[PDB]
């Protein structure tokens, strides 16, 4: 019945709406589904009281239709009113919109983010890690060791090896578990050398993951780097599983390549 | 664990999708 | 079985069709010959 | 009791420095209280027997400037007053002849379907009582058949009120209606019968029809021009559309899905 | 089946006070759950089968107003039966057949 | 609950009725079809056709 006013020019009736448009909004959902869809109108009118809530009502009422890049799109242009209620059965309904789209389009962004990038809005990358942070601290992190391989991002996920989940062991046996679901090189090998970084970084320097690491990774000057510091630190005894672990997983022209590097 | 309970369970979607295009070729073959 | 979960609450034919075209027509079809006798 | 309008809403003030104020002062019942059901204080009907007044006569003045679109606002905001089944008028002298009024208007917009869905509105109200709202489903209804002089003895007993903005496109749907219609298996015909069937003796209205259309002024004569000759005889597009529907047979026949 | 059930349930009364909502199940997505156990499904099909007859949608309503009758059971108590073997020539004699 | 779809349906029985006459007869005036029918109109015998 509300939508009879929708020729007024006074844009207040239109604020009146949309006092309408957000509260009651599943029984008039039937209503007003498909047939009129002036949201765009006053929310690109410079008659604006209406336009940071405005997308929200239509990211509310084309749910149901489906319309999830529209809602989505809408969602991204709602602004700060819609992602302030998380305490409602709707966050569920639209972080499986944002985040499936963000991480589907950071494949993309795995393949080519150089060059056609994607305009990638703020909260479209600001929701992720702020509900990672609600992952950080709402003391999960069986699931903040997933979400950070789940945006492709190397950085966050170096960051979260110290959080307020410690490692005891924790962080070595997710490469246990990433070397199982691990899909090609391409990502392999760039969250492996920098993980075997703060490894050596580490108060107590873990060896026979940064051998498996460099047989898995083919660099065959930096464990006669820490080789170079075990001799410096002379002890072969601790010398021993970085290398046998070595002879016995390498190759014979990995080591007929490292070998100079051991002996210079 | 948890995040092994999705990613190795899509694992055989893909390993699921070959099989009924194999019987579709050994459906023609079993034939000709 | 024969359940039905309730939300709401030849012989025949030939004649049938006799009551389809002849319906209410001439039913005692018997004097109206004799009373056109002297009409027509 | 924040009124404002008491004085000048029964004299015709017609399309004067009335609306306006109207308009804001309907603007201020919204600032007041929302013309929603109020299930809640059903005692304060201010904002529902009075404002309700208040937007049928809204409503009413609207036809009297041609406000088609903003019409059906009022109109419908109307109708959406009569879906709450809160205790108020039952009916008035009102309801009748201005929710069958849309009935009647919506009879001309040419929307069936838009026509017959209203009538879950008013069960009982359609022939059992009512005599003015009957008018215009039997009013329609006989548009429906080749019902023709009648619908002009309609145009004889229009009893509610004038209608006069209704029946003129009502005019204007016979205008082309027969205007379309002049075109039929029609023999010869001189210039009496078709002439005065429809509205127009002689003027040069017969010249507007009979030039903008054929039949053309004669000797007494509507000029018959029937050719519906060359259309048929094709085999081509049975051997194109047939042709694919014997491929169309022969999928689902031989080839395994 | 909350795909299902939920739309007759939703439709009882909204046909009794229906208007303009059919055109919500026109537009409707979960008008197929795709299977809806033999009756819910046979049911369904007729309470869509008089939308289309009173929003005079003639020809395609009598077929699923004849497939909604062709798929109710071996019972007795018949009153729906009585409803759509009423409704379904009601429409057929607005077609002429 | 039918009734306001039992009362349209004149039109389907002018249409028998037309369709029947039509049908049987060959040359028929039209000042015969409108009292056969009971139209009380032969004016708009022309019309219905």
């Amino acid at each position: 019945g509300i939508i009879s006013l929708l020729d007024e020019d006074e844009p207040q009736l239109k604020e009146f709406a949309l006092h309408k448009l957000n509260a009651v909004v599943n029984d008039f959902w039937a209503e007003i589904s498909e047939s009129v869809d002036k949201i765009e109108v006053l929310y690109e009118d410079e008659g604006f009281r209406s336009r940071q809530f405005a997308a929200l009502v239509a990211s509310k009422v084309f749910y149901h239709l489906g319309a999830f890049e529209e809602s989505l799109n809408y969602a991204l242009g709602a602004g700060d009113l819609f992602n302030v209620n998380d305490n409602s059965e709707y966050v569920e309904t639209i972080i499986a919109k944002c985040i499936d789209h963000y991480t589907k389009q950071c494949v993309e962004n795995a393949d080519l983010p150089e060059g056609e990038k994607k305009p990638i809005d703020q909260r479209l990358e600001g929701i992720v890690n702020k509900m990672f942070q609600r992952c950080l601290d709402d003391h999960k992190y069986k699931q903040a060791i997933g979400i950070a391989l789940e945006t492709r991002r190397l950085d966050v996920f170096e960051k979260t090896i110290l959080e307020s989940n410690d490692v005891p062991g924790m962080l070595a046996y997710s490469l246990k578990l990433c070397m199982s679901l691990m899909q090609n090189k391409q990502f392999r090998n760039k969250v492996l050398r920098v993980l075997v970084k703060i490894y050596m970084n580490l108060e107590k320097p873990d060896f026979i993951n940064v051998c498996q690491c460099l047989i898995f990774l083919d660099d065959p000057q930096a464990v006669s780097d820490i080789l170079e510091k075990l001799v410096k630190e002379d002890n072969l005894l601790m010398a021993y599983q970085i290398c046998f672990d070595l002879y016995e997983s390498a190759s014979q022209q990995f080591l007929s390549s490292v070998i100079q590097n051991l002996r210079t | 664990d948890l995040y092994s309970r999705y990613k190795k369970l899509q694992q055989e979607l893909e390993f699921l999708e070959v099989q009924e295009e194999y019987i579709k070729d050994e459906q023609k073959n079993l034939k000709k | 079985m024969s359940e039905k979960k309730q939300p709401v609450d030849e012989d025949n034919w030939d004649d049938d069709n006799v009551e389809d075209d002849f319906s209410n027509q001439l039913r005692a079809e018997l004097e109206k010959h004799g009373y056109k006798m002297e009409t027509s | 009791m924040y009124e404002q309008l008491k004085g000048e809403w029964n004299r015709k003030s017609p399309n004067l420095s009335k609306c306006g104020e109207e308009l804001g002062r309907l603007k201020l019942v919204l600032l007041e209280l929302n013309f929603l059901p109020t299930t809640g204080t059903k005692l304060t009907k201010q904002q529902l027997i009075l404002a309700r007044d208040i937007l049928e006569i809204g409503a009413q003045w609207s036809i009297l400037r041609k406000d088609i679109p903003s019409f059906e606002r009022y109109m419908a905001q109307l109708k959406c007053y009569y879906f709450d089944y809160k205790e108020q008028l039952p009916e008035s002298a009102y309801m009748h002849q201005l929710l069958g009024l849309n009935l009647l208007f919506l009879l001309s917009q040419n929307r069936v379907a838009e026509f017959h869905t209203e009538l879950e509105r008013l069960p009982a109200k359609d022939i059992q009582t009512n005599v003015y709202i009957k008018h215009p489903v039997s009013l329609e209804q006989y548009l429906m058949e080749g019902s023709y002089n009648k619908v002009f003895l309609a145009k004889g007993n229009i009893p509610a009120e004038s209608y006069t903005f209704f029946i003129d496109i009502l005019l204007d749907t016979i205008r082309d209606e027969i205007a379309g219609c002049i075109e039929k298996a029609y023999e010869k015909i001189l210039f009496t019968e078709a002439t005065r069937i429809l509205f127009f003796n002689t003027p040069k209205k017969m010249t507007d029809y009979a030039k903008k259309r054929g039949w053309v002024l004669g000797p007494n004569n509507y000029y018959s021009f029937a050719s519906q000759q060359q259309k048929p005889e094709d085999t081509t597009i049975p051997s194109t559309e047939l042709a694919k529907q014997v491929i169309e047979y022969a999928r689902q026949l031989e080839m395994i899905v | 089946d909350g795909q299902a059930t939920l739309l007759n349930l939703l439709l009882r009364n909204y046909l009794h006070y229906s208007l303009y909502d059919q055109a919500e199940k026109l537009v409707s997505k979960s008008v197929f759950p795709e299977q809806a156990n033999n009756n819910e499904w046979a049911r369904y099909l007729y309470y869509t089968g008089r939308i289309k007859a009173i929003q005079l949608e003639y020809s395609e309503a009598r077929r699923t107003m004849t497939n909604a009758l062709r798929k109710a059971p071996q019972h007795t108590a018949v009153g729906f039966k009585q409803t759509v073997h009423k409704l379904l020539i009601v429409v057929e004699l607005l077609l002429g057949e | 609950g039918t009734y306001t779809l039992i009362i349209r349906l004149r039109h389907n029985v002018i249409k028998t009725g037309v369709r029947m006459i039509s049908l049987s007869y060959s040359r028929i005036s039209l000042a015969d079809i409108a009292q056969k029918l009971q139209l009380d109109s032969p004016e708009d015998a022309e019309f219905i056709v």
